[PDB]
């Protein structure tokens, strides 16, 4: 008669007493039991064919991918406690620096070079949001999916603040066309297509391995050293002190991301061939990002220098890693 | 060996029940009982155990076996009470 | 100073643009939207009943676990669990082992919608979506977590679905067919609309009311606050249904809707109907689980599929009628067939239960009463080994659930049987063969437990084997809740 | 990046100055600082042991409340009051009439320290003391706000200290003796040091515990959040102590910390004692009053004295023996009483507790349960009248109870008279007239209960007169608890 | 026999059924019930003597001041809920500039406007604490008495923020004397002087009706606009942003703090001579109150302006009141 | 009329007890004993109800009244038990 044990059987025999995080993130995807047959229902579904395809038959390789571990063990409870807080600061800065008149101190050139090269990036975001969200429905291991997870929600929280100062902006400046004008600039503006052919390509690779690295390693890097932190210090420096503070709060989410994609990595080079494996998918989508960098920061006062800072910067990313 | 869906009479749920090729009605209905007289059916002396198709419902003779019977494997049969 | 959400709402879901680098159908493959040649225009009408904004989610929702984690604590050395109804504590690990990896896996289906939904609206609802399902998954583990000690049953709230106990494989079944392997589109209706507005909203509220009146305000406050997350994402189906209709696919829909409702109904008839009608005490029951059912849950279908401009599944009275018998053999072959399950079946047919039942349903004495009569008397009778199974029971090839009825005086026990492709098919009722039949490729080489055993695919091939096959041992096998205390009653 | 509070926490405090446009002494007047001749720059030595700092603190408050409130709301419609214990309902009926406003008014006294301490390290945490006890007030209130429609009892939550029931005199009496009417200093001592960290701190740990063993758990999150806070301000006494010895006046702070426990016991021995001993039923007791007391209260105080460098007050003999003796008294007499308090006394002298007595009081039968003989003949012979008074008790001049103590075999009741400026005055113990005696201007003109009917001040000069001078009316006045129901045991 | 009633006896029969405020503030002080012998004890007790003449003998009358109502109807529950978001914004900022840098950012020139202007106020501010807390003891309702408890715990706060606030000047600037030279600036700096004497005379101000005058009518205001908005105004233009943004996070609290003071001066209005009572208070002090801002502001650069307009503005407050 | 201080013996508590200044001490005990005597202490007939000033001890005779024993007003007295 199996007598009761000390934690959940398949933690059982560590020995460091299981933490909340481990307790209540570890393994837990089951399409993984069967990698024939996945789902409950016939082999040839093509949600079946999908995942033996996409997550299965992925060249990033490892003999037990549960392992994983988010280095900021987020659950659930604690996302809400860190975020809810880190809103508090920023719906903060909303509402203070309003309070201020802060927006109408900004120069008619800035106003401007905010509707060319900050709002339109509503969507930029929202389509990370759902390329880090695809990531976390074919990813191998609950424990990956989760940092998905919270990443997809931050990613969503950018593109709330965004909408939100979208219309804090247009009211102010009514006759400029925020809000309206957008997806034209999202997709007919130069500066922009380089970002917009990226994000779209990067969309539609279903390899769980490859998303990963298309959408976390190459794609956001460089979009965070472009909108973050490059229109970051322009605005600081343009007088617009809302959208640096606001774009450095974001910088700390990114961070996090880099934080747990690092992690991945660190762990999927523990075994052979795998670092090549992600090479040359870094191989394969670097131009497309410098293409973006180019397309974008070349457009911002001070072209060239924003293009050899963001270029650098986000290599660094990846070269901390290996 | 041939297996067959027993829905015994006045019992609540089907079952598997493992005949023989070779096993007359009469014998199958032996093993189907088996699985629900006196588990959750009460006995019927005075009565005659009949096996009939389930599908169609065509009952077969007590002294016909399995091969004569044309089922198919698993094919669902009515064990049902009769005089 | 704050703008009004009402000022810019909109804005956080006018997201979608043309694609040019590559095609709407590369980007939004069917097989994973299911936009069904509506466009994105049309599908841009998509507007959300329930809005929520993601200060106002993380704000919200730090509130409610504060509170649920808060009240765990405080309640926590009180041991209740050790004290309370063994009915209750079966119902317990019962809801625990079939619901927290599915509440996580609801996760993955809300991030089906969340990337290839057409409708933006849809898009954002199914991610505060995906992170509800979350909660639900988390908690939902870390709750049970504090009985691990107290035995192994507690561990399947985690094993549960990771096995081939034929309670896992039926809820593995349902689910994976209404939200792991359906298009965007589908999902919303199937799921959320279906099953999430259609069931589990009224249920967990009367689940949260039941553990109240058991003296479990741990659970019925993890369960009610849960409930509270229901609603903001079990939305996403009906603006889904409308555009299908204004549109086209009036059928399709319907279609959906028709096969998500059963398949629900069915899994509904096993791991709710059981526990109103006999695991709950006589004393604390203030209905019926076909009252419950028929106030709280069809009255409800019907005003929502008249507006929505849909019609009621062609099953619709079989269903009703169904009401007055399938928990009853669901629950009957579930206690005959206790050893496995992971958790104690409540008997619950006592000379009092006995009435009650009598009244809330007419004729079941008669019916099934009568197997209890002789499964009472083997017990009375010291032929203990006569109340357990030597074979195991028919299941359904749709809900992957056992065949059973009406016994007794109006034994009306059916089996909807199918060739089809040089295999026969056994189906638990008429619309479960009809699920199967309207898009067999879905269903046709997934094989049941029956099916797995007749394949030699179990080994030994024998109860030992299929029980060992189903990850049971001593300790978590399910026996009598009560330990047959109902029994002296009867002598 | 953010600093270490180690950091910077000493130029939160760093707050002295010189001042010039007034005097010291118009800016700290004596009577509200009792600086005592000793220095600023002496004073600037007070080191806080347990320091906090305002975001902390409204960060980790807020934590607290969320989970009380929280928890208050979940268990608020199981309605547990309706079926506690009647010794317990009338526990807490005791507990908030005597402590919610005094809660409150501790407030103020906090207020005094933020003020007129001149230690810079004083004024903070007494601002922090101040807000802890705003919270106790408040939610104290709040709290047993649920139940105003249950009994008028209920409402003296509110009402009591603003009514002149013997209790809340007596209770008066104590707080506007020892944090309500003293300098800065003293108060620091006689309220954080000797009260709280002496009594209350340890106390409340119990009465958590207590309310937990009742299943009243809404009441054990309540006391045990408060009881957290105890901790952050119960310390400001130390640190006082510390540089009265240090310099001058060690007999100084020696005498308040021996009123400041008298005093404080003898409130203990009526508001906790009868509780401990009698109202918490058989089954429930891990230890008497006198184990408790011997365990948690007097060990510590030693240590805490020892530590200090002062020394055990002259009277701990005594006050050891009493352990024995005096919450027996102040129970028989509240019980017979009755009546005259808002709460209904639990007798607790059924058989099975008198045995526990017997056992945890070597003696008691044969003293303190010959008067209960007595009391329960007439309740087994149909005489209740002569359960009740007639006449008032002999009130104590200081501690404002009846002076009571060992009846039956080994009677030894006496009365430490005095005669002062032409008036007699009646104590209830050795210490209770010292405290008097080594202030007498402090309690002079003050009149106790027996005093004000003597006088005339109570019109219609009869019972009557009393309870209704004392606001009680049919309804609030008390009664015995479990109604008898003890009675029929002797028949 | 006495039937169960609705709500709290004192305020059963109003009927707009009472609110969590009113239940758990209203009529709480008990000292007030025997104006003859306050507390229970000798009547001639030194502590018995200070409130017969500070609290009831003050010629600020009325009938019956249970009946005063916070405005903000505040609780400890909902202070801490609406200061611990505060908090977050404000211990954000610290948190985020300082990983920008912005304290090297400073001017010599400012930083050493910082060490005479900013950081001494960590005196006055405690003084307030001290000032705000004497009218918690001997105002004539727990409804008063809370308001003041409050903005008690306000003060204490903004002497936190100046005190952590100069820990992280001195780390930075070592060498101008943080932290260590405060008091001999509060102490013999004119430009301190000014404050140093109103805020040490109010002080003694015992009638609890002056102290409140002399407290939240005269010397806030005046502090509130020289130390708060001037000083933060000119943060601004200095390009420290912090102080700028941190002053204005406490002017949310002083506002606080007015608002009750006001609708306590609305209620005492409703009585005969009592405006008259409150004006010779402020007449008293007044005077004291513009050599304050005048040894201050004067000292500011752009100095006369601030004192015209520290002056206006918080005579407005008084004005606004009647 | 005056007040006395009734100490009872075996009792547990002194209590309030109005004495008229004309009363022997006999009668004094008399509405102590009132008070006490079949409330918490039992009678005992074969004794006799002695008058002590509980400061001193001093012994009243029974015969003796209130206005010739020096009290002062509220004065607690012992009422034991003697033979
Ligand atoms: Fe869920
Ligand atoms: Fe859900
Ligand atoms: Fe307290
Ligand atoms: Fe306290």
């Amino acid at each position: 008669a199996l007598k009761p044990l000390k934690t959940w059987s398949h933690l059982a025999g560590n020995r460091r007493r299981p933490s909340e995080y481990e307790v209540v993130s570890t393994n837990l995807h089951y399409f993984t039991d069967n990698p024939e047959r996945p789902w409950e229902l016939d082999s040839n579904l093509p949600m079946q064919t999908w995942y033996k395809k996409y997550c299965f038959d992925s060249p990033l390789k490892h003999d037990d991918w549960n392992a994983f571990r988010d280095p900021d063990q987020l659950v659930y409870r604690t996302y809400n406690l860190l975020q809810d807080g880190q809103e508090s600061y920023v719906q903060g800065l909303f509402d203070q620096l309003n309070d201020r008149g802060h927006d109408q101190m900004l120069t008619r050139e800035w106003v401007e070079t905010l509707a060319r090269f900050y709002t339109p990036a509503r969507y930029l975001f929202h389509a990370l949001q759902m390329g880090s969200v695809y990531i976390h429905q074919i990813a191998p291991a609950s424990t990956i999916t989760n940092c998905a997870t919270y990443e997809t929600a931050d990613h969503l929280r950018w593109l709330t603040h965004t909408a939100y100062r979208t219309r804090e902006l247009a009211n102010c400046y009514p006759d400029v066309g925020f809000g309206k004008r957008e997806r034209d600039v999202w997709e007919n503006d130069p500066a922009w297509q380089g970002f917009r052919e990226l994000i779209e390509k990067a969309l539609i690779a279903w390899d769980w391995g490859e998303a990963f690295t298309a959408i976390n390693l190459v794609t956001k890097p460089a979009v965070e050293e472009a909108l973050l932190q490059q229109l970051g210090s322009l605005a600081q420096s343009e007088g617009d002190t809302l959208l640096g503070l606001l774009a450095q709060a974001q910088k700390r989410d990114a961070e996090r991301h880099r934080r747990w994609s690092s992690a991945l990595v660190k762990m999927a080079l523990e075994k052979e061939g795998n670092r090549e494996v992600l090479q040359k998918w870094v191989a394969k989508w670097e131009p497309l990002a410098d293409k973006a960098i180019e397309a974008y920061c070349s457009a911002l006062p001070d072209g060239e220098n924003a293009i050899v800072e963001a270029k650098s910067a986000s290599r660094y990313v990846r070269q901390m890693m290996g | 060996t041939f297996p067959i869906m027993s829905n015994f009479e006045r019992d609540f749920v089907i079952q598997l029940v493992p005949v023989d090729t070779e096993d007359t009605m009469d014998q199958v209905a032996e093993k189907c009982a088996y699985h629900s007289i006196n588990r959750r059916v009460h006995p019927q002396p005075e009565k005659i155990l009949r096996v009939r198709r389930h599908e169609d419902g065509t009952l077969f003779p007590r002294g016909m076996i399995v091969s004569d019977a044309g089922l198919r494997p698993t094919e669902t049969l009515d064990i049902i009470f009769m005089d | 100073s704050m703008l009004k959400r009402e000022d810019w709402y909109d804005l956080t879901r006018t997201t979608n643009w043309t694609p040019k680098y590559v095609t709407e159908n590369e980007l939004f493959p069917e097989e994973m939207s299911g936009a069904r040649g509506i466009s994105m225009e049309a599908w841009e009408k998509y507007d959300e009943p329930y809005k929520i904004t993601y200060p106002e989610y993380v704000s919200i929702q730090r509130e409610k676990d504060s509170g649920a984690y808060s009240i765990k604590a405080a309640l926590e050395r009180d041991g209740f669990v050790d004290r309370a109804d063994p009915g209750w504590v079966s119902t317990m690990q019962l809801h625990f082992g079939a619901i927290a990896l599915e509440e996580y896996a609801a996760s993955t289906a809300e991030a089906r919608m969340a990337r290839f939904a057409k409708a933006p609206g849809n898009r954002n609802m199914a991610t505060f979506g995906m992170m509800d399902e979350n909660r639900h998954g988390q908690i939902q583990l870390y709750f049970p977590y504090a009985n691990v000690k107290r035995s192994r049953k507690w561990d399947w709230a985690h094993k549960a679905i990771h096995t081939n106990e034929w309670a896992a494989i039926a809820a593995r079944s349902f689910f994976d067919d209404m939200m792991m392997t359906r298009d965007s589109v589908a999902v919303s209706i199937m799921l959320t609309f279906a099953f999430e507005t259609g069931f589990s909203n009224m249920q967990f509220l009367g689940l949260a009311a039941d553990a109240a009146e058991a003296g479990d305000h741990t659970f019925a406050s993890l369960i009610s606050s849960i409930q509270t997350d229901e609603s903001r994402h079990a939305q996403q189906g009906g603006p889904s249904l409308k555009i299908l209709v204004e549109n086209g696919k009036k059928d399709e829909a319907q279609q959906m809707v028709d096969v998500a409702i059963w398949r629900s109904w069915k899994l509904f008839s096993v791991l709710t109907g059981p526990i109103m009608d006999y695991y709950t005490p006589l004393e604390s029951r203030n209905q019926s689980f076909k009252e419950f059912m028929l106030e709280w849950i069809v009255a409800q279908f019907e005003r929502q599929l008249l507006d929505l401009g849909l019609d009621k599944p062609w099953y619709w009275d079989q269903f009703m009628q169904d009401l007055d018998e399938t928990h009853h053999g669901m629950h009957l072959g579930v206690w005959y067939w206790r050893p496995t399950v992971w958790w104690d079946p409540a008997a619950g047919v006592s000379p009092e239960e006995r009435e009650w039942l009598e009244e809330k349903y007419p004729g079941w004495n008669d019916t099934w009463g009568q197997c209890w009569d002789v499964i009472t008397d083997n017990l009375v009778n010291g032929k203990p080994e006569l109340t357990v199974p030597e074979t195991l029971p028919t299941i359904c090839n749709m809900c992957n659930l056992p065949i059973a009825h009406t016994p007794g005086n109006k034994w009306n026990v059916k089996d909807y049987q199918l060739e089809y492709e040089g295999r026969l098919y056994h189906f638990g009722s008429e619309a479960d063969r009809w699920c199967f039949q309207i898009d067999p490729e879905r269903y046709e080489n997934h094989t049941n437990l029956v099916d797995r055993f007749l394949k030699g695919e179990i080994q030994p091939a024998d109860l030992a084997g299929a029980l060992m096959y189903m990850s049971l041992e001593p300790g978590v096998m399910g026996d009598d809740a009560h330990d047959y205390e109902w029994v002296k009653a009867y002598q």
